């Protein structure tokens, strides 16, 4: 059984990830033909398909790190996410869907903490080789808005 | 749980209760044996509102919180209900709390009527440790 | 002592105190978005029904927008006519009439008050005056324009048609994008730490977009223009290949696309005065709405499109492509913050002056991106509209010669 | 082109200026708040015996009110008279005397200046002039007015008597709810994003309560239909309004006992510029209105029940209170509507509210379908502030 | 017995009740004759009785989810609940005490996210049935402050 | 084996005795000889040495705890720690290097509710007794900066 | 006006000094881009050719860097376009500054040595032939050195760092800086009180033994400088874990506390073997920033470093003196909220603004007081 520790587990992996600004690890979170999303309470009860970010690859993510390092201009930042514990809706021994809730801060180098974004991870998990992955992951936020702009992956 | 004379023997032992404050092993072996019968889950409701609890009969009003004892110390900062655990973990971390209090094993009754004073190393041998 | 002084009758200069000074905001949202502008409210298409609404801003100024039973769209202010409160509390929704919560008045779909709770009192006490007439209260209404299902709105009856206002070239460009029934995919809010004027500018900057366009050649030929309306406040950026010219990415599905305009226009920016953009970046469609917040806070609201007829496979391209716009988008990212350095640049600078040469002192259409045509255009509708041309003893000093 | 105008001698229309303008909320705090006004400090009961203090506000003024062993209240501006520091830090306390953290100052319960750290200088060196005398330095004294535990404090020499303020029918109005001991049963504080006044002339507001409240019609609670009436003082700065009488899986909420003479089931008292006493049935409750910032305010309420309240009556009063405070059946649409308000204006500056019903009329009223309580607080306003005309 | 791992679980499936909008359930998380009250640590530490939600009865907290539904004039918006671990104070062989941190977000449908209230549940728990239920949860908020109105529950 | 189970419930313990004020017993989770630092991002990763508080005895946590009590002015305020799952780097039966996620909410006396601190403990963890204490714990703070001053430890 | 002074003297400070936003926006004018040096970084922050930071001079951001020729530079960090910051970083090297925004170039002197586009693209647009890149540039700022410490100013006339300072502040100065120094560590504190409460706070000696009653037979005094604006208080002759205290012999003198300010907004402290520097910069009319340096000396022990580390328990936001100063400032800010009207009474040591033996004095707060009136001409006869 995938259960809600082996989640929070892998969660906490994932979080460190991002937020130790070890972002070239972060596509191998994934399996190769993943889905994943940042998108808002109001385009997902819509059922609006569109993301800030929009993923059906491992390699489309490997290229956004790519951009993040050697393309993109911003000011300096790091996050800090806070997960609260996994609620599996459905799954086995191999497959499950989940939902996590979240809250990131976003610290700049010039010291101001604020609450960036918040909302539920909406995923689905396989094994691969014994290890979870995320087939798909959606990070649904509870607010519409994005303050300036959003170059880290949620 | 029911555990087995040799088996609680070395789970004590592993929680460092060899001469504990002075105490050999079999010392606390035999504590057990007449406190609880190797009853993880003893409870003894007293006539004073209190209730000893676990493995080591430990008592509601100085030691351990379980919510209905008037005068309540708490000075193991545990719930009574940590005491009743398959785990003897909780109930070794509070009675090395216990023992340490000036009175030494005299705190337990069952103890002091039963096993003070006699071969207590009796109650670890034939087993592995 | 005035930090908002212009140097003279070219916009070459732009005084920095027009990104700080408090009471200059007041009159931009008298004089612009209270003005003879068109503000832009939604796409008809979000509001398909009969009683469907949506509530927005026209500058600081709250809005309802609605479809009536006669498949037209009406606006008006979002100000209940008694005391003040906001009338519509909901973002979106349908409904026959409009209720304020705190006194039950009702309004219609077009704004007008058609009941007041109590108006003749209880028993006979209270209640209004025998002089109180519902007619003469209500919140202001709106002149609607519907152009390409754009819909705009504006508090003057005198303003130019949408048309006019537009201009020929601005409409085709417009029509261009917009000819066939478009779907919302998506919807997304920046919150943009400047002034709104240092987003509109980014907008119009076809100088910082072709310096940011050059860079990502380095992972087909290609040629720019700029188009600018008679009034300067609207412009058009575009990037074309030559169709019939002869000669990184671990995915690059991202960039992959097909063609659908019968031109070979890869990238269309089009704005129109004081805060709507409409965008075509290969096949990435989206409008964009900008709104006033406070003077160095300002709100970018996108609307991702995709077109009602795309198959599942022209509709992936889209939401690949949608990555390289908006808030993370691999070319847009860096347009949320440039407005900010700007805004903390000029912090010990209130008195200076902004240097807007490249192009000339020109405020028409160029061929070519290396300028700031745009940009000195929207600083001569911001100046007409705003009242701040070279007049009286200014002028004077100037012109009082003999030469 | 001022957008505090008014347009006449009337208080139909109130320019909508009143809430944004922040030199004219600066003219409040001289002209009401450090004016002829009475501010609303705390209980006596909160500060039963000798030592015992509250730190609150007198609009933007940091205030003490503290017993002193004599069994009399008294307050200051809680401002150090050496570089203006907070003297009291704490919400409340009990203490003997009251010393500045920053040079070691002391003040008596009266707040006068009683003790100067190192005041002739260490050793022979430094210390204050001999021209300096500690009797000249002070923080401002309140005066201190109790009416049945309430505690009111003035910057003024020339405000009348409390007795006088309120005038007779406010007097006998508070006396009728406070006419045994209370006791506090809960503090909660509701921060309201709205200008003070917003929120004082919604207390007034008889019109609203039956039409923004569901529960007041839906439970037959509080309808204009129903006897009752509203009250203004000769100033029109204090009102009271006063009411005789979707389902319940457990209507206890509701279920009440008779505890007042008259039959009256709802009495909202408001005394200007800030003070609000409550009996909604069985739920009684004083609230404290201070300005924050001219977008901002702060409503402090203290939930009462009476001393002598069986366990069943206060159960009663514990359940009744679902119906007020921040998360009241009732009072959560108080907090919002004065946000609406404030939102609902931002391009409206230079126009005006529109305050009619029940005529230009600032006097009492039967009927509750009237703005007078509304028009009356303007009145008061408006002769504070130098406005009339 | 009642385990920390129990009331975990327990804690995630109330947040993501409230925080979803399915308001509806919340009241099946509690006894019959429950108690639920949100109060905050000055009245706390005094021993003062008063709630801003007071309910000795699980048809108090139904009858408040019927007001928000159908009754209440309030701006839309929503929580995201952020917990901590439970701590359990006291307990015997069936009952037990607990203390839970919370922290929880308010996002308006405007889209601003404010730190709304934080503080602990102190819960009494019983098992009836199979079910674990709050006998009582006193949301002791560390703040005497609510900005605007609180709507939902805690 | 120490696992990620234990040091949440030990970190648990820790954050509700500092946020209780119960400051007497903070000194209690640490060993005699003990390293405490606060410190941020930037001195971490330049290797700089220094913390706003820096201790290297259990006894240095202990006076500082007095200073607080007899010595130091501030306003009043509580903390509310929020904390991630730990990840751990190394350890066995009694020894374990771990690093977990915080933030520190501040609420004043008066009622405001702010972001106070993020980052993350690094700690090293030994078993006195047969329980957890800290040989060393480095509060790195994702901000290097201090809203008006710290007067209660992280 | 709530900012009218009572008075020649400085025994009365109108409170409204510490709230009116004109006033505020005269002090960028008249202070802190006048006739003033504003504390920058250390040398040895930007040891190597390229080195930079950024920092203010009050609300103005600035570049401060090291070029090949071991000279200082520092400029307004405004590019001459648009007005974007130009350097983007707290810190680093480089070889040239680049504004992001359209790509225009600065050498390390804030010269402007390039404008992307400036001759077009295939022949179209860039610069008229009038434009030429020598008459735009940010402002540049003179930078003087004194003992590794670097300060710039905006003003063409403010006197030599050594005339500025004054002979007994250079001496102070030197004391403590006379050997190369090592930041030890970074810390900023946000302070809810306008800067001038924070920096009176630091010239306060009737406080230092009140407000701290952390060590609560040895003497002292207060220097102030010819303008008034700079001072020293200094000082010569239970814990489970004294080592806290125990401290070594470094200084010739037997001086155990020294606490230096330079106007507007410099400190440098000496408490024992503790040693930082901090920096004062306005934000808001009722909030300020206090970035304080932690220094050892680069020549310290194991064990003296050891020292400095544990005896920084006393100084920084939790510092068992420095806590409450971060706090005092607000208490003033709100003890004042109905006050604007009034004014503070600094009559400790009579109307003086000069140096004095003992520190029952508020000699030194009027010397500010002194400095700001003239910058600020507010000056009565
Ligand atoms: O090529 C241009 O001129 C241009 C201008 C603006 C944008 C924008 O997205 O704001 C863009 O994508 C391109
Ligand atoms: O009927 C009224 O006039 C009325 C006014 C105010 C309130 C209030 O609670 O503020 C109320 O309950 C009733
Ligand atoms: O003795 C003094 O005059 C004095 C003043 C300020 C400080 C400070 O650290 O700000 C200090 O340590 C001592
Ligand atoms: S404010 Fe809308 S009905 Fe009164
Ligand atoms: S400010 Fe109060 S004693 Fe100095
Ligand atoms: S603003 Fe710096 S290059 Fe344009
Ligand atoms: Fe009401
Ligand atoms: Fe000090």
């Amino acid at each position: 059984m995938i259960n809600e520790i082996q989640i929070a587990a892998f969660n906490a992996a994932y979080a460190k990830t991002v937020d130790s600004d070890a972002m070239e690890q972060w596509p191998t979170f994934f399996t190769k033909d993943c889905h994943y999303r940042v998108t808002n309470v109001d385009n997902h009860a819509e059922g609006l398909a569109a993301g800030i970010v929009w993923a059906d690859s491992q390699d489309m993510l490997t290229d956004r790190i790519s951009a993040l390092r050697e393309a993109n201009i911003y000011e300096r930042h790091r996050y800090r996410h806070i997960l609260g514990l996994p609620s599996i809706q459905s799954g086995d021994a191999t497959q499950a869907s989940a939902s996590t809730p979240f809250m990131v801060l976003r610290i700049m180098h010039t010291g101001e903490t604020e609450v960036f974004a918040s909302g539920e991870y909406l995923d689905k998990f396989t094994t691969i080789d014994g290890k979870l992955r995320l087939q798909e992951r959606i990070a649904v936020c509870d607010s519409t808005v994005t303050d300036t702009l959003m170059a880290l992956p949620l | 749980k029911v555990f087995g004379r040799c088996e609680l023997a070395a789970a004590m032992k592993r929680h460092g209760l060899d001469n504990y404050r002075g105490y050999s092993l079999g010392n606390w072996v035999c504590a057990a044996k007449f406190e609880s019968n190797f009853n993880t889950q003893a409870t003894n409701r007293n006539t004073d509102g209190s209730t000893d609890y676990g493995i080591l009969q430990i008592n509601s009003r100085w030691w351990c919180n379980d919510g209905r004892t008037p005068g309540s110390r708490n000075l193991c900062n545990i719930p009574c209900s940590a005491l009743l655990s398959s785990d003897i973990t909780a109930s070794v971390n509070c009675a090395k709390k216990i023992v340490s209090d000036g009175n030494g094993m005299n705190a337990w009754v069952a103890w002091r009527n039963r096993c003070k004073g006699t071969d207590v190393q009796a109650w670890i041998r034939g087993c592995r440790l | 002592e005035s930090i908002i002084q212009w140097h003279g009758a070219t916009n070459t200069r732009v005084p920095f105190g027009i990104y700080t000074d408090t009471a200059n905001a007041d009159q931009e949202q008298q004089r612009i978005y209270r003005g003879e502008v068109w503000n832009y409210l939604c796409l008809e298409s979000e509001i398909p029904g009969a009683g469907d609404f949506r509530t927005t801003f026209a500058g600081e100024t709250p809005i309802v927008v609605v479809r009536d039973a006669d498949q037209e769209i009406y606006a008006f202010e979002n100000r209940c006519a008694h005391r003040g409160a906001l009338i519509a509390l909901e973002k979106s929704g349908r409904t026959d009439s409009f209720q304020c919560v705190y006194h039950a008045w009702s309004y219609n779909r077009q704004g007008d008050l058609t009941g007041v709770a109590f108006e003749k009192g209880v028993k006979g006490q209270g209640g209004m005056p025998a002089s109180f007439c519902k007619e003469e209260h209500g919140p202001r209404k709106l002149r609607v324009a519907v152009f390409c299902g754009l819909v705009f709105g504006s508090f003057s009856e005198d303003v130019p048609s949408i048309e006019d206002y537009l201009g020929p070239e601005i409409c085709e460009r417009i029509e261009r994008v917009l000819h066939k029934p478009v779907e919302v995919i998506g919807r997304f809010t920046q919150k943009l730490p400047n002034n709104w004027k240092l987003y509109f500018e980014n907008v119009k900057d076809s100088y910082h977009a072709s310096l940011l366009h050059m860079f990502f050649t380095t992972f087909l030929s290609q040629k720019g223009g700029v188009i600018v309306d008679e009034s300067g406040g609207h412009h058009v950026s575009y990037s074309m290949i030559d169709r019939g010219a002869k000669d990184r990415l671990k995915d690059p599905s991202l960039l992959e696309g097909f063609e659908e305009f019968e031109d070979g226009v890869t990238l269309q920016i089009l704005s129109v005065f004081p805060g709507f953009v409409l965008q075509q970046i290969q096949n990435s469609i989206a409008v964009r709405q900008l709104l006033p917040k406070s003077i160095s806070s300002s709100e970018l609201n996108w609307t991702y499109l995709g077109y009602a007829d795309d198959s599942a496979e022209q509709r992936k391209v889209r939401l690949k492509q949608a990555n390289l716009i908006g808030p993370a988008g691999f070319i847009s990212m860096e347009d949320g913050a440039v407005g900010g350095f700007v805004q903390r640049g000029i912090a010990g600078a209130a008195n200076l002056d902004a240097v807007i040469e490249m192009g000339g002192d020109h405020e028409g259409s160029s061929e070519g991106r290396a300028t700031e045509t745009s940009v000195r255009g929207f600083w001569k509708a911001y100046r007409k509209h705003m009242g701040q041309e070279m007049q009286a003893e200014n002028l004077y000093f100037q012109g009082h010669h003999h030469h």
